[PDB]
RNA sequence: GCCGC
C-alpha cells in the first residue's frame, strides 16, 4: 500500500493536484481480495477465494474444538480491471465488461445474485443499502435472519 | 424558510435520520390527522418539519410513543 | 458604452488583438467623427479634402497611394459622407499596423494616446479611479440561440421498447439521467432521490400513473415498482438457452 | 440655510443642441442635481413615435414595391426616425401621397392641423420611375418609453387587417446628455458652484420644459420620503342546495345533516355520507346521479369554507 | 421525465442557496402540482378544466405556480458529471427570460463558464427526495471539497480582483496617519472621498476571542492598517482575528480565511460570510475600473541587449564548430542552454521591471512600492494569469519545438506585445495542435478509468463504529533528497491514531489512542518534534463486508467523523478520477 | 493530425476543426493550387544574382525543399537587392541564415501561410496560433443581422471574399444604369463594346427574402441608384452581410475593458439597451411548410376551405381554396392549408342515416389531416407555392 | 397615462435599538432606486447640519504628542473618544464647555460642567480613564455647529500656532449620520416585472432618529427644487 | 457536420 500510494501520488504532486491518500488506499484494499489457500481442513484446499469468507470460516473453525483445522492462506493481488470481474455478483461484472464470458460461467455454475451491491439494486430499482437507504436495508435483514 | 438544517442534524446527529424522521412527521402534517407544534409561517410541511426537529421536540422516539399511545386511544 | 467586457479574459488566453483592434477602432470612428464635425457646420470642400488627404496619406511609408487632386470635388463630398461614421482602416494579416502609427492615427484624431479615458458611473455619477479603455470591436452574433435551446417536459411519449421517454426536443424528450449522475447521487447518500428516478418517472409503467394521480391530489408518496428495461433483459436472457429466474 | 439654484442663462446652440444653467449652488448639491436629472431626463421624457404604417399595395414587410428603390423594412426604419410634434391629440394620422421622381420626405406629408415636422429634409422613400406613386397613412402616438411592437398585444384585442405596418416606438426625445459643475462667478460668497447642462434631442422637446418636468418627476418622488411615517371559488359551487331537484326524503335528510350548499355536500364521501340515518342505498345513487349530470363527483377535496 | 435544459447565465444579485428558473420552464414542470393546487382551490373542479386552464395561461396560473415553486428544491447538472458536485441542489427563483441564471461562486465546482454552457434541471416530487436534496445536496451543504478537505465554494476572478484592490497601501494618498473612531467613518470618509483605501490610516478597532470556553471576548485596541481593510472589516464576523485582513488576501488568505471560519464558527456564518465577501469583492472591483492597456505589457529596455549577446554566443559557437573541434551533439546543446539562459535572464529583467515600476514620492525625498499595472496587479492577486503567461506577453516567447519531441535551435525572440513572424507563427502551430489533439484523445483514457475505478469500488460501506483492532500504518513526512513536499500535518489530519504518540521525553505521552487527530491536535504535535505517527487505515479494517468509522477519519466534506452508511468507495473512485482531464499524459 | 513542415503555403496550419476531426480537415491556403497529377503547389517569386524578378513559379513540396527560399518579410532595395547581407530562409524543413545570392525564391506574400478565413483576423500575428484557430471557426456561424455594416477594422480581404462567393451582383458587361428598383436593375450596355445585332441590355434580378440551408434569409439590396456610370466588374446589388460590397458579418460596438458589477464574470456580455432599441443584432429567419394530397384507398385528399368540426375562426385567415392569405400572422397551431381525407363506409346505420339527415351529406364522415403551423413556431405568411397535377383541376389560387 | 408615475406604498421600517433602522419602500420605476437612494445618501453624507466637538485644551503641554501626564490613556485616544461625543446645542452657534475630575475613576460625559443650552446624549461615553494616581486633570473643550464632516487639515485661524494649540485640530463630524448604505432589489407588480425594491440602512450618533434624518434630507432635497417646480405645481 | 467540456 505504501509502494501504491507514494507510486501514484507522484504523478499527482507534480502536475499540483492535492487528493487525500485514504482515497487511494481505499481502491487497493478493493485490490487485496482473493487469498489463495497452500492448507485444507476446512473444505479449502490450493484454489482461489475470497479473503472474508477465510476469516470468518477460520474464527468459526478455531472457535470450536479443532482450532488446527484453520487453513493458512496466501493473499493475492488483483488489477481493478481482474478484480471486478471476480466479485460474487453476476448481475455486476457483467453490466461492466463483456456479459457473454460472465454470463456463460454464472450459467454452468447455476449461482445468485443476492443484490448486497450498490449496482444491483440500481439495475433491480431497489433503494441502495447506502446513506438513506442503509436503515431500510438492515431491517430487512433483522426479518430474514429471524424468519 | 431554513437553508441550512445544521442545527437540525445535531439535534439527532447523522445527517441521514434526520431525512426520514422529517419524511414522516410531514407525512404526518401533510395527508392527515396532524397539526403543526410551531407555528406556521406560510410554508411548507418539511421546513416545518425540520424546524420542529430544530426546536427540539420532535424525534423518532417521540413518533413511536405518540403512535403508541394514539393507538392504544382506538 | 455599448457593451462592458471584462479585462480578465485577455491576459490568460494571450488575445493581444483584441485591444489593437479596440484602440484602432477607437481612432477610425475619431477620424469619422471629425469628418462628421466638419460635415455638420457644412465647411467648405476645399479643407475637407485637406483633412481626408491629410488623414489618408499617414502612417511610415505605407504603400497605399491616394490623392485627392484627381477626385472630383462632387466625389469628395460623396466620399467624405460615405465615411462619416468612421474610417475603415485595413491592416493585413502579417504586415500590418503598428503601435506608433496607431498612436499617431490617435493624435490626428484628438484622442488620448493611451487608448484610454475617464468613466463615470451610471448609477452614481462618480468617476471610476483607474482610465478605462473605450474603443470599437468587431462583434458578431452566433447561430446559438436560448429559443432554439429551451426544453421542459412534465409527461410525453414513450419508446415501445423498455417503456422509457424519448430523447430530444421537437420529440418533447426527457433529459438523460446517465451513469456518472448516478455515481453522484450515489455519492451523496440519496437513495429516495435515486430510487424515484431509475423506477417510476421512467420505466415504472403503474408507477407512472400512480405517481402522477398522487401528485394531482396532493400526496407524494413514490410507491416503486420493477421496471420495464429490467424484465426485457429477462426476456432477452431466456431467449437465449440461459435461464434466469427471480427467487423468493 | 442653502441657496437656491435658479434657471438662468439658457443658450440654444443648435435646432437640437443646447445648454442650460442653474447658477447658484452649494457645495455638494451640484452633482446631486445633476446626475439625478441626468438619469430622469434619459430615462422617463414624454415624446410622439410613429407606431404603425398602412401602405397601398404592401401588406407586410417583407415584399417590394414597384417603382421604390428601398424594401418595406427599409421604408419602416426610415419612418421609425420621424420625429414630430402634435398638439392636443395622441392619435394624428399622417396622410402621405407622392408620385414622380427623386426621395419621398416628411415636408410632402400632408398639412395636417396641428402637427409639426421638425426637420423636413428626412428621406423616408425613393422613386424610380415617372409612373409610380407612393400612398401611406402613418399613425403618430404618445408615450414615455421604448415600447416594442411584438411585446404589445392589448392592441390586439380587435384584430387588425392583413396590411398593417406597425413599429418599434421609443418615444424618447432625448438621446445625449452631459453636464458639468463649474466655479460661480459670485465673490462675495466665499465659493459657489454652477451646473450646466448640455442636451441633444430631436428637436421635439423644449431644453427648460424638459428640465422642468424633470423637477417635477424628481419632486413627487420625494414627495414619499418627506414624511415617510409608517411605524370556494367556481360558480356551480356556493349554489343554493336545492338546485339540485332532489327527491322528497333528501330534502329533509339534507337539512338534518346541515347540507345548505353545493360545494359542502361534494366534499363526503360515501363510506361516511351512508352513516347518515335513513339515507337509502338507491337515495344514495340518486343523489351522485344528479351530482354526476353536472360532472360533480362526491369526495371532492376545498381549502376554505366561506359562509356564503 | 420532469426534466429541463437550457443556456446559464450569471445571477450576482443570488443568495447561494438560490437559483433564477425560467418561468416559461416551470409551468411544464410543475404541471401536476399546478392542477393540484387549481382543483384544490376550487378554481377548477375537473381536472380537463384545470387542463385547460393551465393550457390559456391566466394571471391566477401564474400565481399559482409562484406558491408552488415557493418551498420546493430544484437539482440543477452539467454535462460531464466528474464527481457528485456535478449536480446541486437549489431553490428556484421565478425570472423572465429562457435562460438559467447560476450563482457565481458554485461555477467551479461546477466547472462552468458563462460561454454557451447549458444545464439539465430535475424535479424531486417525494417528500423523502425534497428532504435529500435539501439536507444534502444543498448548495449550502457542499461547501468543503470531498477529495482533500478544503473549501471548493470559494471567490475567484472579480471577487478576488475587488478585495486585493481594496486591502491594498499606497506610500502617500489621501488620508495619512489619520485616526477614525470607527472602520463605519472610515468608510463614511471613502465614500465622502476623504479615506483612501490605498492610504493607510489609524482607526480605533475591537475584537472578540474565542479563548473563553464557549464565549467570545470583546478587545478594542487602536491599530495600523489602511481605509479600505478596515472597510472590508465590518463584513467579518465575531471569533476572527484582526490579522485576517491587514494583508492582500491574494486569493490564497481568501480561502484561508474561509477555512478558518468554517473551523472555528461553523456553517450557517461561513455560508453568509462568503455571500458578503463575493458582494463587496464585486461591488470594490467595479469602482475600481480596472482596464487592460497595450501599454501595460512593458517590455525591459535591456532585452535587445540580451538578444545581441545571445546572438554573438551562438556565432562564436558555431564558428567553433566550423573550426572543426566541436561536434554537433555538443554544439547543439550548448546552443540550446545559451538560449535558456538568456531567456531566464531576459524574463528576470521583465518581471523585476514590472514589479516595483511604481517609483513613488513620499512625504518626504521619494520611495518605490508595489506597482499598480493592471496585469501585474491580476497575476500578483492570483485572480487570473501567471508568470509564464506574462513572460510571454512582455518577454521572450522561448524556446519551444513539437514536431517528434526535439527543440528547434532558434527560439521565438518576439512576445505578443510585438508581432510574430510568419515563420515564429507556424512554429507555434505545431506546440498548438499538439496541445488541442492531446486533450480531445486523453478525455477517453481518463473516462475508462473512472469507469474501472467506479466498479471496482462501489460495493464499498461504512457498516460499523470501531472493530477495535490495533493495526496501522507508519505515517512519516515526504522528503526527497533533500526537499520535502508534504509535512506530517496534510498527510496525518483527520486520522484516528493506532498507537500512543510519545514525546522525545521516554514514557510521557502527548496523545491518546484510537483518537481522531484535528487542527487543535496537529498543531499540539507540531509543537514538539513528533516525526511518525501511527494510524489505522481502511487496508487492516479487520472487518468483512465493509470498513469501520474508526479506520477511515472524518469524511474530508465535513469536519466531523464519518457516519455508517457512506459509500466511500465511490466518493473515493469519483476524487481520484476527476483529475487526469488535467494530467498532461 | 499533426502539423508538418510541407504544409507551409498549401494547408494553413490555424483552421481545422476542434474535436474529433482535428487535424483532418484542412483549408487551403490563399494561394495554393492543385497540379495536374494533384499535388499541391504554391507560388515563389525567382531571384537571378542578388535581385529577385517579378517572374513566379509554382512549386511542390519536393520543388520547395530542393531550393533555398527566402522569406516574404525581408527587406528590399529600389533596384531589387535585399538591404540586408544575412536574409532568413528555410532550405531542408529548416530555417537559419544565409547570404542573398544563395536565396534561389522568396515568399510572395506572409499572407501565403494564411487561410482566406483566418487573412480576415485583424492583428492574428499578435494572437495565439490555438485561440486563433477559434476565431477563425466561430467566425463562420455568424448570421447577417437587419442591416450590414462594414469593419472599420479590416485586413483587405472582404472585397475578394465578398465579390468571389457569387453573393452579390456583379455587373458583367456593365454600362450605364437605365432603370434601379428593389427587384430589378437594367444596364444600358455601352457602345465601345457590343454584340452586332439585335443591340442589348443587362437585366439583374434581384434576390428578395428567400430561405437559405441555415433557415436564415438571403435577400439583395442595390447599391446603385440612377443614370450612374457602371465598369466590367463593379458591384451592383449587395447580398447577405455585405455593405458596398465588402464582407460585412458582424456590427462595430463600442466596448469598455472593465469589471461591472458580477454582470461579466467568467465570459458573461453586458449589452446597453440602446442595442437592442437600435435593431442591431435582429435576424430573419424563414422556414418551410409543406402540405401534400396523395388518392388514398378511401378515395382522393381534397383540399378545401371548408372543414368539418371546426369553427369559423380557424378559418378566417383562409383562401377560398382553403389556404392561410399573403402576409397573415400565425401563431401556435393555426391552420395553413385545409385538407380533408375520405373515410371508409358502406353500411348506413339508421343512427347514421340520422347523422346524415340531420347534419350535412358527409356529416363529418371525412377526416381532418390539415397543416396545422407547430407549437412554438410564430411566422408570417410569405410566399405560397401551389403546385398542381397535369390533368387535374388547377387551384383557385 | 404618460405623466403619471408609480408611487411607493405599505413602505416597511425595521428599527433596532433606537439608533439604527430598516427602511423599505416598494415599488418604484426602473432606475429610480438608485436616483433616490444616491441623492440621498449624498446629501445625508454631506450637507447635514449639527453640533460637534471642534477644539480641546488640556492643561499642561499643548504639542500633539505629549506626556499625557501618566493619564493611562494617549492625547491621541483622548481626542478619538471627544470626537465621538454627541452633542444637542440649542440657540448657540458655539459654546465652550469645562470637566475637571479628581480621585480615581473613570471621567464620562456626566462629568462635564452642567449648561442649560447644551444636552449631552450619551452620559455614560467615556473621555479618559482615570490617571491610577490622586492627580486631577482639567479640560476645555468648545462645541461649534457647522455641516458635513470637516476633517482637521489646517486651522488657518488666528495667527500662526495660536488657533492650532487652541483647537487641537479635532476632526468634526457636523452630520448626525454614522452609516448609511442602500440597496436596490427587484420587485414586481400586476403584469410589470422590471421595478424597484429600495432598502435603506442608516446608523445615527443619537442626537436625531434614523426616520427623522430621511425626512430632514428628503425635505431639502425638494426645497432645493422650488424654483424649477412651483410654476410647474398640480 | 456542429456545440460544451
Ligand atoms: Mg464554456
Ligand atoms: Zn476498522
Amino acid at each position: 500500500t505504501r509502494y501504491i500510494v507514494n507510486e501514484v501520488q507522484d504523478v499527482y504532486r507534480l502536475q499540483g493536484v492535492k487528493i487525500n491518500d485514504k482515497h487511494i488506499e481505499v481502491i487497493v484494499r478493493q485490490m487485496l481480495r482473493k487469498a489463495t489457500i497452500v492448507n485444507a481442513g476446512s473444505s479449502d484446499f490450493l484454489e482461489g477465494e475470497q479473503v472474508e469468507y477465510s476469516r470468518v470460516k477460520i474464527a468459526n473453525r478455531e472457535l470450536e474444538a479443532n482450532g488446527k483445522v484453520g487453513a493458512t492462506y496466501s493473499r493475492d493481488l488483483l488489477g481493478i480491471t481482474k478484480a471486478s470481474l471476480a466479485t460474487e455478483s453476476f448481475i455486476s461484472a457483467a453490466s461492466f465488461q463483456e456479459t457473454t464470458r460472465v454470463l456463460t460461467e454464472a450459467a454452468v455454475a447455476g449461482k445468485r445474485d443476492e443484490l448486497r451491491g450498490l449496482k444491483e439494486n440500481v439495475i433491480v430499482g431497489r433503494l441502495i443499502p447506502a446513506g438513506t437507504g442503509y436503515a431500510y436495508h438492515q431491517d430487512r435483514m433483522r426479518r430474514r435472519a429471524a424468519g | 424558510a431554513r437553508v441550512t438544517v445544521q442545527d437540525a442534524v445535531e439535534k439527532i446527529g447523522n445527517r441521514f435520520d434526520l431525512v426520514l424522521v422529517a419524511a414522516r412527521r410531514a407525512r404526518q402534517m401533510q395527508v392527515g390527522g396532524k397539526d403543526p407544534l410551531v407555528p406556521e409561517e406560510n410554508d411548507k410541511t418539511t421546513v416545518i418539519a425540520l424546524r420542529e426537529i430544530e426546536e427540539g421536540l420532535i424525534n423518532n422516539q417521540i413518533l413511536d410513543v405518540r403512535e403508541r399511545q394514539e393507538q392504544q386511544e382506538q | 458604452v455599448d457593451i462592458v467586457l471584462n479585462p480578465l479574459g485577455v491576459p490568460s488566453r494571450m488575445n493581444i488583438g483584441q485591444i489593437l483592434e479596440t484602440h484602432l477602432g477607437m481612432a477610425a470612428k475619431g477620424i469619422g467623427d471629425k469628418i462628421n464635425a466638419m460635415l455638420k457646420q457644412q465647411q467648405e470642400v476645399a479643407k475637407l479634402r485637406e483633412f481626408i488627404q491629410r488623414a489618408y496619406d499617414l502612417g511610415a511609408d505605407v504603400r497605399q497611394k491616394v490623392d485627392l487632386s484627381t477626385f472630383s470635388d462632387e466625389e469628395v463630398m460623396r466620399l467624405a459622407e460615405n465615411l462619416r461614421k468612421g474610417m475603415p482602416i485595413a491592416t493585413p494579416v502579417f504586415d500590418g499596423a503598428k503601435e506608433a502609427e496607431i498612436k499617431e492615427l490617435l493624435k490626428l484624431g484628438d484622442l488620448p494616446t493611451s487608448g484610454q479615458i475617464r468613466l463615470y458611473d451610471g448609477r452614481t455619477g462618480e468617476q471610476f479611479e483607474r482610465p478605462v479603455t473605450v474603443g470599437y470591436m468587431y462583434m458578431l452574433k452566433l447561430n446559438h440561440l436560448v429559443d432554439d435551446k429551451m426544453h421542459a417536459r412534465s409527461t410525453g411519449s414513450y419508446s415501445l421498447v423498455t417503456q422509457q421517454p424519448l430523447g430530444g426536443k421537437a420529440q418533447f424528450g426527457g433529459q438523460r439521467f446517465g451513469e456518472m449522475e448516478v455515481w453522484a447521487l450515489e455519492a451523496y447518500g440519496a437513495a429516495y432521490t435515486l430510487q424515484e428516478m431509475l423506477t417510476v418517472k421512467s420505466d415504472d409503467v403503474n408507477g407512472r400513473t400512480k405517481m402522477y394521480k398522487n401528485i394531482v391530489d396532493g400526496n407524494h408518496q413514490m410507491e416503486p415498482g420493477m421496471p420495464e428495461s429490467f424484465n426485457v433483459l429477462l426476456k432477452e436472457i431466456r431467449s437465449l438457452g440461459i435461464n434466469i429466474e427471480l427467487e423468493d | 440655510e442653502f441657496l437656491k439654484p435658479r434657471l438662468v442663462d439658457i443658450e440654444q446652440v443648435s435646432s437640437t443642441h443646447a445648454k442650460v444653467t442653474l447658477e447658484p449652488l452649494e457645495r455638494g448639491f451640484g452633482h446631486t442635481l445633476g446626475n439625478a436629472l441626468r438619469r430622469i431626463l434619459l430615462s422617463s421624457m414624454p415624446g410622439c413615435a410613429v407606431t404603425e404604417v398602412e401602405i397601398d399595395g404592401v401588406l407586410h414587410e417583407y415584399s417590394t414595391k414597384e417603382g421604390v428603390q428601398e424594401d418595406i423594412l427599409e421604408i419602416l426604419l426610415n419612418l421609425k426616425g420621424l420625429a414630430v410634434r402634435v398638439q392636443g391629440k395622441d392619435e394624428v394620422i399622417l396622410t402621405l401621397n407622392k408620385s414622380g421622381i427623386g426621395p419621398v420626405t416628411a415636408a410632402d406629408i400632408t398639412h395636417d392641423g396641428d402637427v409639426e415636422i421638425v426637420k423636413p429634409q428626412h428621406v423616408i422613400c425613393h422613386l424610380t420611375d415617372e409612373n409610380a406613386s407612393i400612398s401611406m397613412r402613418i399613425k403618430v402616438q404618445r408615450g414615455r418609453g421604448y415600447v416594442p411592437a411584438s411585446t404589445r398585444i392589448h392592441s390586439e384585442e380587435d384584430e387588425r387587417p392583413i396590411g398593417r405596418l406597425l413599429v418599434d416606438a421609443c418615444y424618447s426625445p432625448v438621446e445625449r446628455i452631459a453636464y458639468n459643475v463649474e466655479a460661480a462667478r459670485v465673490e462675495q460668497r466665499t465659493d459657489l458652484d454652477k451646473l450646466v447642462i448640455e442636451m441633444e434631442t430631436n428637436g421635439t422637446i423644449d431644453p427648460e420644459e424638459a428640465i422642468r418636468r424633470a423637477a417635477t418627476i424628481l419632486a413627487e418622488q420625494l414627495e414619499a420620503f418627506v414624511d415617510l411615517r409608517d411605524v370556494e371559488f367556481d360558480p356551480i359551487l356556493l349554489r343554493p342546495v336545492d338546485d339540485l331537484e332532489l327527491t322528497v326524503r333528501s330534502a329533509n335528510c339534507l337539512k338534518a345533516e346541515a347540507i345548505h350548499y353545493i360545494g359542502d355536500l361534494v366534499q363526503r364521501t360515501e363510506v361516511e355520507l351512508l352513516k347518515t340515518p335513513n339515507l337509502g342505498k338507491k337515495s344514495l345513487t340518486e343523489i351522485k346521479d344528479v351530482l354526476a349530470s353536472r360532472g360533480l363527483s362526491l369526495g371532492m377535496r376545498l381549502e376554505n369554507w366561506p359562509p356564503a | 421525465d420532469y426534466s429541463g435544459r437550457s443556456v446559464i447565465t450569471v445571477g450576482p444579485y443570488l443568495r447561494l442557496h438560490q437559483c433564477g428558473l425560467p418561468k416559461k420552464m416551470a409551468l411544464e414542470l410543475f404541471k401536476p402540482f399546478i392542477y393540484g393546487k387549481l382543483e384544490l382551490r376550487g378554481l377548477a373542479t375537473t381536472i380537463k378544466a384545470a387542463k385547460k386552464m393551465v393550457e390559456r395561461e391566466e394571471a391566477v396560473v401564474w400565481d399559482i405556480l409562484d406558491e408552488v415553486i415557493r418551498e420546493h428544491p430544484v437539482l440543477l447538472n452539467r454535462a460531464p458529471t466528474l464527481h457528485r458536485l456535478g449536480i446541486q441542489a437549489f431553490e428556484p427563483v421565478l425570472i423572465e427570460g429562457k435562460a438559467i441564471q447560476l450563482h457565481p461562486l458554485v461555477c467551479a465546482a461546477y466547472n462552468a463558464d458563462f460561454d454557451g454552457d447549458q444545464m439539465a434541471v430535475h424535479v424531486p416530487l417525494t417528500l423523502e427526495a425534497q428532504l435529500e436534496a435539501r439536507a444534502l445536496m444543498m448548495s449550502t451543504n457542499n461547501i468543503l471539497s470531498p477529495a482533500n478537505g478544503e473549501p471548493i465554494i470559494v471567490p475567484s476572478q472579480d471577487v478576488v480582483l475587488g478585495l486585493y484592490y481594496m486591502t491594498r497601501d499606497c506610500v502617500n494618498a489621501k488620508g495619512e496617519g489619520m485616526v477614525l473612531t470607527g472602520p463605519k467613518e472610515a468608510e463614511r470618509l471613502y465614500r465622502s472621498g476623504l479615506a483612501s483605501l490605498h492610504a493607510r490610516v489609524k482607526v480605533r478597532i475591537t475584537e472578540y476571542e474565542k479563548d473563553a470556553n464557549g464565549e467570545l471576548v470583546a478587545k478594542t485596541s487602536l491599530k495600523d492598517t489602511t481605509v479600505g481593510r478596515a472597510i472590508l472589516w465590518m463584513i467579518v464576523p465575531k471569533g476572527l482575528p484582526y490579522s485576517i485582513v491587514n494583508q492582500a488576501l491574494g486569493k490564497k488568505a481568501i480561502s484561508k480565511m474561509l477555512n478558518t471560519c468554517y473551523r472555528i464558527l461553523g456553517l450557517k456564518p461561513t455560508v453568509i460570510f462568503a455571500d458578503q465577501i463575493m458582494y463587496t469583492g464585486f461591488a470594490y472591483a467595479a469602482r475600481s475600473g480596472a482596464s487592460v492597456g497595450i501599454d501595460d505589457m512593458v517590455i525591459p529596455e535591456k532585452k535587445h541587449e540580451i538578444i545581441s549577446e545571445a546572438e554573438a554566443e551562438v556565432a562564436e559557437i558555431q564558428e567553433q564548430f566550423q573550426s572543426g573541434l566541436v561536434t554537433a551533439g555538443e554544439r547543439y546543446n550548448k546552443v540550446i542552454d545559451i538560449w535558456a539562459a538568456a531567456n531566464d535572464r531576459v524574463s528576470k529583467a521583465m518581471m523585476d521591471n514590472l514589479q516595483t515600476e511604481t517609483v513613488i514620492n513620499r512625504d518626504g525625498q521619494e520611495e518605490k512600492q508595489v506597482s499598480f499595472n493592471s496585469i501585474y496587479m491580476m497575476a500578483d492577486s492570483g485572480a487570473r494569469g501567471s508568470a509564464a503567461q506574462i513572460r510571454q506577453l512582455a518577454g521572450m516567447r522561448g524556446l519551444m519545438a513539437k514536431p517528434d519531441g526535439s527543440i528547434i535551435e532558434t527560439p521565438i525572440t518576439a512576445n505578443f506585445r510585438e508581432g510574430l513572424n510568419v515563420l515564429q507563427y507556424f512554429i507555434s502551430t505545431h506546440g498548438a495542435r499538439k496541445g488541442l489533439a492531446d486533450t480531445a484523445l486523453k478525455t477517453a483514457n481518463s473516462g475508462y478509468l473512472t469507469r474501472r475505478l467506479v466498479d471496482v469500488a462501489q460495493d464499498l460501506v461504512v457498516t460499523e463504529d470501531d472493530c477495535g483492532t490495533h493495526e496501522g500504518i507508519m505515517m512519516t513526512p515526504v522528503i526527497e533528497g533533500g526537499d520535502v513536499k508534504e509535512p506530517l500535518r496534510d498527510r496525518v489530519l483527520g486520522r484516528v491514531t493506532a498507537e500512543d504518540v510519545l514525546k522525545p521525553g521516554t514514557a510521557d505521552i502527548l496523545v491518546p489512542r484510537n483518537t481522531l487527530l484535528h487542527e487543535q491536535w496537529c498543531d499540539l504535535l507540531e509543537e514538539n518534534s513528533v516525526d511518525a505517527v501511527k494510524v489505522r487505515s481502511v487496508v487492516s479494517c479487520d472487518t468483512d463486508f465493509g470498513v469501520c468509522a474508526h479506520c477511515y477519519g472524518r469524511d474530508l466534506a465535513r469536519g466531523h467523523i464519518i457516519n455508517k452508511g457512506e459509500a466511500i468507495g465511490v466518493i473515493a473512485a469519483q476524487s481520484i478520477g476527476e483529475p487526469g482531464t488535467q494530467l498532461t499524459m | 493530425r499533426d502539423v508538418h513542415p510541407t504544409h507551409y503555403g498549401r494547408v494553413c496550419p490555424i483552421e481545422t476543426p476542434e474535436g474529433p476531426n482535428i487535424g483532418l480537415i484542412n483549408s487551403l491556403s490563399v494561394y495554393a493550387q492543385t497540379n495536374e497529377y494533384g499535388f499541391l503547389e504554391t507560388p515563389y517569386r525567382k531571384v537571378t544574382d542578388g535581385v529577385v524578378t517579378d517572374e513566379i513559379h509554382y512549386l511542390s513540396a519536393i520543388e520547395e525543399g530542393n531550393y533555398v527560399i527566402a522569406q516574404a518579410n525581408s527587406n528590399l532595395d529600389e533596384e531589387g537587392h535585399f538591404v540586408e547581407d544575412l536574409v532568413t530562409c528555410r532550405s531542408k524543413g529548416e530555417s537559419s541564415l544565409f547570404s542573398r545570392d544563395q536565396v534561389d525564391y522568396m515568399d510572395v506574400s506572409t499572407q501565403q501561410v494564411v487561410s482566406v478565413g483566418a487573412s480576415l483576423i485583424p492583428f492574428l500575428e499578435h494572437d495565439d496560433a490555438n485561440r486563433a484557430l477559434m476565431g477563425a471557426n466561430m467566425q463562420r456561424q455568424a448570421v447577417p443581422t437587419l442591416r450590414a455594416d462594414k469593419p472599420l477594422v479590416g485586413t483587405g480581404m472582404e472585397r475578394a471574399v465578398a465579390v468571389d462567393s457569387g453573393v452579390t451582383a456583379v455587373a458583367k458587361r456593365g454600362g450605364v444604369v437605365q432603370y434601379v428598383d428593389a427587384s430589378r436593375i437594367v444596364i444600358k450596355v455601352n457602345e465601345d463594346e457590343m454584340y452586332p445585332g439585335e443591340a442589348g441590355i443587362d437585366i439583374y434580378n434581384l434576390t428578395k427574402y428567400t430561405r437559405s440551408n441555415q433557415n436564415t434569409c438571403i435577400n439583395q439590396m442595390p447599391c446603385v441608384s440612377l443614370g450612374e456610370p457602371v465598369e466590367r466588374g463593379d458591384v451592383l446589388a449587395d447580398g447577405p452581410s455585405t455593405d458596398l460590397g465588402e464582407l460585412a458579418l458582424g456590427q462595430n460596438m463600442r466596448v469598455a475593458f472593465m469589471p461591472w458589477n458580477g454582470y461579466n464574470f467568467e465570459d458573461s456580455i453586458l449589452v446597453s439597451e440602446r442595442v437592442v432599441q437600435e435593431d442591431r443584432f435582429t435576424t430573419i429567419h424563414i422556414q418551410e411548410l409543406a402540405c401534400v394530397s396523395r388518392d388514398t384507398k378511401l378515395g382522393p385528399e381534397e383540399i378545401t376551405a371548408d372543414i368539418p368540426n371546426v369553427g369559423e375562426a380557424a378559418l378566417s385567415k383562409l383562401d377560398e381554396s382553403g389556404i392561410v392569405y399573403i402576409g397573415a400572422e400565425v401563431t401556435g397551431g393555426d391552420i395553413l392549408v385545409g385538407k380533408v381525407t375520405p373515410k371508409g363506409e358502406t353500411q348506413l346505420t339508421p343512427e347514421e342515416k340520422l347523422l346524415r339527415a340531420i347534419f350535412g351529406e358527409k356529416a363529418s364522415d371525412v377526416k381532418d389531416s390539415s397543416l396545422r403551423v407547430p407549437n412554438g413556431v410564430s411566422g408570417t405568411v410569405i410566399d405560397v407555392q401551389v403546385f398542381t397535377r397535369d390533368g387535374v383541376e388547377k387551384d383557385k389560387r
